[PDB]
C-alpha cells in the first residue's frame, strides 16, 4: 500500500 | 571519424543496458563507439524497440556487480518494483552489512530509497567522476552531494515500532505512526490516507530528525 515518493528531504 | 571498436572493457557487440527517455532502462547491444566532441557516444540497439546514442553515464553493464566492488556514491541502475519491475538509476547510499542484511541501500534519482539484494543493481558503465551531477532535481542531487561527501558520519533517529510521530510529504506534516525499522530505513504509515512509505531514518522529513538538525547553539 505505497504512498508516491516524497524523496529525501522537505518540500522547499 | 572517431569511430571505435572499443574503449576499455566497452566492446562494440558487448550486451549493455541504456537510458530511455522515459528514465527506465532496457537491455541491448552496444552496435557502435564514437568520438564526438569532448568525449564518447555509444550507440544502443535495444532488444524490444528501439535505438540510441547515449553517453556514457547513460549505459550500464548487463552483469551484476561482484561482492564488494561498489561503494557509497556508486552509480547505478537497480530494479524498481510496484506490484511490474523497472530499472531505474540511483546511488549506492550503504553497502551490504549483517544488519542491512546484506543488501545494498539504493537512493534513487527521484529520491525513492529501498535496499536491493545483489542480483537487482547494475553498474553504470562510465559515471561521472562526481556520480550525483547528472540527477536532474537538484533537489535530490543536492542531498546526495551532502550525503556521500558526509559518509560516514550519518546522524539518525531512533525509532521504534508504534512510535507516533510527524512525517512530511509534499508540503505538509502528517501524523504518522512507525511500523517497521528495517536498518537504515522506517516504514511511515500516514494515518490519514493509511498508505506507507519507507523513509531514511536520516531525513529531515521524519520530525525527530528535522527537530535536531534545527536545532542549534
Ligand atoms: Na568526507
Amino acid at each position: 500500500a505505497r504512498k508516491s515518493t516524497g524523496g529525501k528531504a522537505p518540500r522547499k | 571519424g572517431g569511430e571505435l571498436s572499443k574503449d576499455g572493457d566497452l566492446i562494440v557487440s558487448m550486451r549493455i543496458l541504456g537510458k530511455k527517455r522515459t528514465k527506465t532502462w532496457h537491455k541491448g547491444t552496444l552496435i557502435a563507439i564514437q568520438t564526438v566532441g569532448p568525449g564518447k557516444k555509444y550507440k544502443v540497439k535495444f532488444d524490444n524497440k528501439g535505438k540510441s546514442l547515449l553517453s556514457g553515464n547513460h549505459i550500464a553493464y548487463d552483469y551484476h556487480p561482484p561482492a564488494d566492488k561498489l561503494y557509497v556514491g556508486s552509480r547505478v541502475v537497480a530494479k524498481y518494483k510496484d506490484g511490474q519491475v523497472w530499472l531505474y538509476a540511483g546511488i549506492v547510499a550503504e553497502t551490504p552489512n549483517v544488519k542491512n542484511k546484506l543488501r545494498f541501500l539504493i537512493f534513487f534519482d527521484d529520491g525513492y530509497a529501498s535496499y536491493v539484494t545483489q542480483s537487482e543493481l547494475y553498474p553504470i558503465c562510465r559515471p561521472l567522476k562526481k556520480t550525483w551531477e547528472d540527477i536532474e532535481d537538484i533537489s535530490c542531487r543536492d542531498f546526495i552531494e551532502e550525503y556521500v561527501t558526509a559518509y560516514p558520519n550519518r546522524p539518525m533517529v531512533l525509532l521504534k515500532s508504534g512510535q507516533l510521530i510527524k512525517t512530511e510529504w509534499e508540503g505538509t506534516w502528517w501524523k504518522s505512526r512507525v511500523e517497521e525499522v528495517d536498518g537504515s530505513l522506517v516504514r511511515i504509515l500516514f494515518l490519514d490516507d493509511k498508505r506507507c512509505e519507507w523513509i531514511y531514518r536520516g531525513s529531515t522529513r521524519l520530525e525527530p530528525m528535522f527537530s535536531m538538525k534545527t536545532s542549534s547553539a
